[PDB]
């Protein structure tokens, strides 16, 4: 941000500003269920797919 | 090398002992070392400024 | 650019609350601070003494006023014209100017150096809110008569608005007791104060 | 995979220009406690008679 | 109020928005254009569609400037709009008093001097997406009068933080200041489904502009260093620093001077300077001028013109596709953007009453093509010789020709 | 209820369906266009047909921007359509109540504000694949009024994971959100017979633009590198860091310099730049516009232009065939969309009763096409001598002559 | 316990998030994956994400909290308040204020009630007063501890 | 924590003296010493590769 506007008497002091630059990097998350092929059809209350 | 001196006989703001002054030419233009009081030391050139390199 | 435009645009908040800062410092028309115990209103002795500002804002003039000289123009050095860009490796300049300052409206209609609390309903309510309203009623001026104040404004840093919240929009003050100066004078934020 | 992924970085790193002027000053206070006098000279000058 | 519903209060018409906002009056333009380069004008354009206006519209004034074909292309599709006879027509089946309400219009629109820079003010936003234009209002008495149409630079404007449609000024706060209402006509053309900082017909032109910028100045310095070739001398070992010069200034003189002298132990050796042709550059410019036509007008009579031949019909081959298409929407984009933006305050503060918004009167601008008389005239004949009971207000509405009064 | 049966509730229509997402208006293109190479333009595409529209959205956004020759020939295509007069007309054999809701829905179209730019959002779609159009719903008393057309960006979509050809709103979940009915007017034209994903044109337009700008790229650096050439020192051993400078520095400005001075111990030699032609890459760029011509407007007219020649059936000969399958074909499917989503709301909002859907009033785009007045006036006469009884309700509809009222 | 005091209505909000790529479904079915030729008849589903939060700004953010409401002087005028003041007193390059305006309170569900107390109604525990009454509205959650 | 690691068995190229030959040793995805012997000693694998948190 600006330096606050000062009082003037006989110069202007010609400032700077500051810079603080953030560094993140990036994460991988998963989560995975293993199940058999056959089950899934062989259901007759419709659950074990919905999963 | 040295990036700039930006002296012209003139520092921006050399503040010691409580007091804020504006003289010996300590103006610096780099990350070497004292990058946050680098801009308390700097950030402030009333009169005008003049680089010469000095290549150090 | 913008960001230049902005803090000018905010510049004027900062020149009146320096001032306001200032008061107990500046001196008023009469020769003393603006903020002191020995006010010369007569031949006898008169005192308005965090820097808070209890103010009736409600006179033909306000205190602190503001002058307005000259606006915001933006000054810039973007070009070669310059010797910034001669002697140096193309610096340029960009600035924004101001022809303003501050004001001490009058230093008989304002009071500082508060004791802020809100513990007890008054012991220490009137320390303060009270001590300033009530002198402010009874402020005399050239010819031993009241000024007819009407303190309504109080101005405090960040830290004391919840004391001053409390004081004024809560019918008790800490202990469940009582307030006397509920609904009496809106407070205000500001944190260029202290 | 890859040998050096360490000296890479600069090409693969994005900007995210959010927390860029992410701020502002304080409401205007002045207006409530001071008054506007507007001036067109280099030092204005109040009289009143008491 | 306005169309849009937003409370309108007569007290801040006496003064325009921009007045206490001095600084912006003293501002120049910083002329991005020169020195530009494809990283440089990338970053232009994704700035802008940060909330960035104003570098994008300084760059945009200088593409203008800067470029011919760009300026005449624009110029002409302009002039076709103010060319344009327009009409204040009253709303479906309107009564009798909104037919006065659209008379009265009418009548102040034809006595409003201005109106003219006032279209090619608004037009301006064909090019940069949008144009506003500041309103002087005063009061003759009993009825308020828009005393002066003002301009005002693309450059001044931002995009509000929280809404990326709409348009807000600079005041050197981050979230700007709300366009007031009664105050502006704002012309938005759109040309493409998108935010306003992307809807913009220079935003597509800027790409062939910097090609054909860059492939002139290419061609313009390789004419330069065409002419007399490089000429390289060499000096033995022993060559004094007076030699040195002598020969160095012998060797920058020799292509105009057609003969000279050196020492056998010296030597100068004339080399190739620059052999190639104007082929390329200007393959590149007629690419780049091509596309810029083909943006702007149309790719059936600009780039690819549609060539010579007269004919009764050939009016309407050269315009009904491509030509009339183009002109009707930008005709009727700005009829539209006229008659929310001015027509409406003129009938609700010059006329008593609150009219509903749905009956406002709507400009019109004249959009008829001149019809074949002679074809048609000898075709009338016989169908009303067959029984065809043609109506005769649309012989005189497709003619041109007025209704007896 | 819609049109699709599902249950309509009146208590939803008071907010937009997005006021509940605020982080969607905060977003900003990401702009995938830049720094594409043919590996991301594959991924891109089959990421998309896996639901993640989000960045195939973006990238035909920048392929819209980025290409004149594109930009040019689709807003041609779609200002064809926005030119086109339109009127509502009663269902099959109607009744006096069908006649009167008719009416009224062609009037409430009428006066309704901002029609032509739903029309151009919704147009969108031939290139996107798919426009989806907020709308905002008041009640000014008893009538459902729609307030505003809001279109809102392709990338805040993604597919249903469980529907390839149901479109859902981003709202943080892997499942997204369903569409609000009556609260979107969703144009999905259908050039190619295939899931949403895949009906996009511009899907078909993206390999030529990458052709295209791969070429044109080269040819600006070719055109960059062309000029004066290559030039290379040598120098001998025991030559110091400085007169290394030097002789550098001298190499460097020698182009630029007519003439300069060297030891003979010392050698520069010029080497070919870069030589060839433009040919190849013109090539190229006339080869991809010309496909992108084909794919857009079709291989008659633009490409493969029609040229110049005209008279009477010069207008059938131009539109027929090509141009007015084309127009036909999208005024068609937009007039169909229109129907489904505004006509019935407004129908089922503002009217008593539950009309059946299978009679609601249907938009009708007038696409007559003018035919030759001198030639079948010259027809008539002699075929009404001979004795043959044509209906005059042929001729009036035919030659776009109204009926006398 | 797990406090956190953050601005809503500022430009920017703390621990901002980063949705990356979406929710893709990645799925084991048929003829796609050797698990189910050369292999038992088995089918895995997933969901790839690549996601990660940010730590936006730690001058705006305050926790650390005994976070208390009794005797409107000791327990939430000298935590609660105070942290109030500290987030109001912060001041940035210059002097000069950022704005801060504390209006989120984030709890876990053990601080609930006692939040809400803290805003929500005048008297604080001990029918004495409550400063801070619909000061900091406040929103449950249980992801954090 | 290291991650990257191979151990199926798998076949990746360590050159002893003169040849390359079947043998398992950094094995890692992460490289800070040994990266121009490295590339030779972590040629990707020929079998299946399988990797874990050694955590080491």
């Amino acid at each position: 941000q600006f330096p606050k506007l000062r009082e003037w008497i006989g110069q202007r002091v010609i400032k700077d500003m500051a810079a603080q630059g953030y560094q993140i990097t990036n994460k991988l998350f998963e989560s995975t269920v293993g199940v058999k092929r056959t089950d899934i059809e062989d259901d007759n209350l419709g659950v074990y797919g919905p999963l | 090398e040295v990036e700039g001196v930006f002296v012209r006989a003139t520092v921006e703001r050399r503040c010691r002992a409580g007091f804020c002054f504006d003289k010996e030419g300590q103006g610096f233009a780099d990350g070497v070392l004292s990058d946050e009081q680098l801009e308390a030391l700097e950030s402030d050139p009333l009169l005008k400024v003049e680089r010469c390199t000095f290549s150090g | 650019m913008q960001e230049m435009g902005r803090a000018a645009g905010a510049h004027p908040d900062e020149l009146v609350f320096a001032l306001l800062k200032a008061g107990n410092a500046n001196l008023c028309y009469d020769g003393q601070n603006f903020f002191d115990t020995d006010h010369p209103v007569y031949p006898n002795v008169d005192g308005t003494g965090f820097a808070p500002a209890a103010d009736p804002g409600a006179a033909w003039y306000l205190l602190d006023t503001s002058r307005s000289l000259k606006p915001l123009i933006y000054q810039e050095r973007m070009k070669p014209s310059f010797t910034s860009m001669t002697k140096e490796d193309d610096e340029q300049v960009f600035m924004a100017d101001e022809y303003r300052y501050g004001v001490r409206s009058r230093c008989n209609v304002g009071f500082g150096f508060w004791q802020l609390a809100a513990m007890s309903t008054e012991e220490l309510n009137q320390v303060n809110f009270e001590k300033v309203y009530d002198a402010m009623r009874n402020q005399k001026a050239d010819g031993g008569r009241p000024l007819d104040i009407r303190p309504n404004l109080l101005v405090v840093p960040t830290t004391l608005r919840s004391k001053a919240k409390e004081v004024v929009g809560v019918q008790r003050l800490a202990n469940g007791a009582d307030n006397p100066n509920f609904e009496l004078v809106q407070v205000l934020d500001t944190a260029w104060l202290n | 995979a890859i040998i050096t992924p360490a000296l890479i970085s600069a090409l693969k790193t994005s900007f995210q220009k959010h927390f860029q002027d992410a701020l502002a000053t304080a409401p205007s206070t002045y207006l409530q406690v001071a008054t506007v006098i507007p001036s067109t000279t280099a030092s204005n000058t109040y009289g009143w008679l008491g | 109020v306005d169309v849009y519903g937003n409370p309108i209060r007569t007290q801040q018409l006496r003064e325009p928005q921009t007045s206490r906002l001095a600084g912006l009056a003293k501002e120049f333009a910083q002329h991005p254009a020169k020195g530009l380069t494809p990283a440089k004008l990338a970053r232009i354009l994704v700035e802008a569609e940060q909330g960035n206006l104003q570098a994008q519209a300084e760059l945009f004034m200088d593409m203008e400037e800067r470029d011919a074909h760009l300026f005449a292309e624009m110029s002409k599709r302009k002039r076709a709009i103010l060319g344009l006879d327009w009409a204040v027509e009253p709303p479906r089946n309107a009564s009798a008093a909104e037919k006065a309400d659209a008379d009265y219009l009418h009548e102040l629109l034809l006595d409003l001097e201005g109106l003219e820079d006032l279209l090619l003010d608004a037009l301006d936003g064909i090019g940069h997406g949008y144009s506003c234009i500041e309103l002087e209002w005063a009061l003759q008495g009993r009825e308020w009068m828009p005393l002066a149409f003002h301009h005002r630079p693309q450059s001044w404007f931002q995009l509000n933080p929280e809404d990326q449609n709409e348009l807000r000024l600079r005041d050197n706060s981050p979230a700007g200041e709300a366009l007031q209402p009664f105050g502006w006509i704002i012309h938005r053309p759109r040309a493409r489904s998108g935010y306003v900082a992307r809807s913009g017909l220079f935003r597509v032109l800027a790409w062939p502009y910097l090609f054909r910028h860059y492939a002139t100045s290419d061609l313009a310095e390789m004419l330069e260093i065409y002419g007399l070739p490089i000429r390289l001398g060499k000096y033995p070992p022993g060559t004094a620093d007076e030699e040195k010069a002598t020969l160095l200034r012998a060797v920058t003189g020799l292509g105009h001077a057609a003969a000279g002298i050196i020492p056998e132990t010296m030597a100068i050796d004339f080399q190739q300077a620059a052999q190639g042709s104007s082929d390329p550059f200007l393959a590149m410019m007629r690419q780049s001028e091509d596309a810029i036509s083909k943006a702007v007008l149309g790719g059936t009579l600009t780039s690819t013109t549609s060539q010579s031949g007269g004919g009764a019909f050939a009016l309407g081959q050269v315009h009904n596709e491509v030509r009339h298409d183009l002109l009707a929407s930008d005709a009727r984009q700005l009829a539209a953007t006229l008659s929310r933006d001015l027509l409406w305050p003129l009938l609700v503060l010059n006329r008593p009453g609150s009219p509903d918004v749905r009956r406002a009167p709507r400009l019109v601008f004249d959009l008829r093509e001149q019809a074949d008389i002679t074809s048609m005239a000898q075709s009338i004949p016989a169908l009303v010789n067959v029984g065809l009971e043609i109506p005769s207000a649309w012989v005189y509405d497709k003619l041109g020709i007025p209704q007896p009064a």
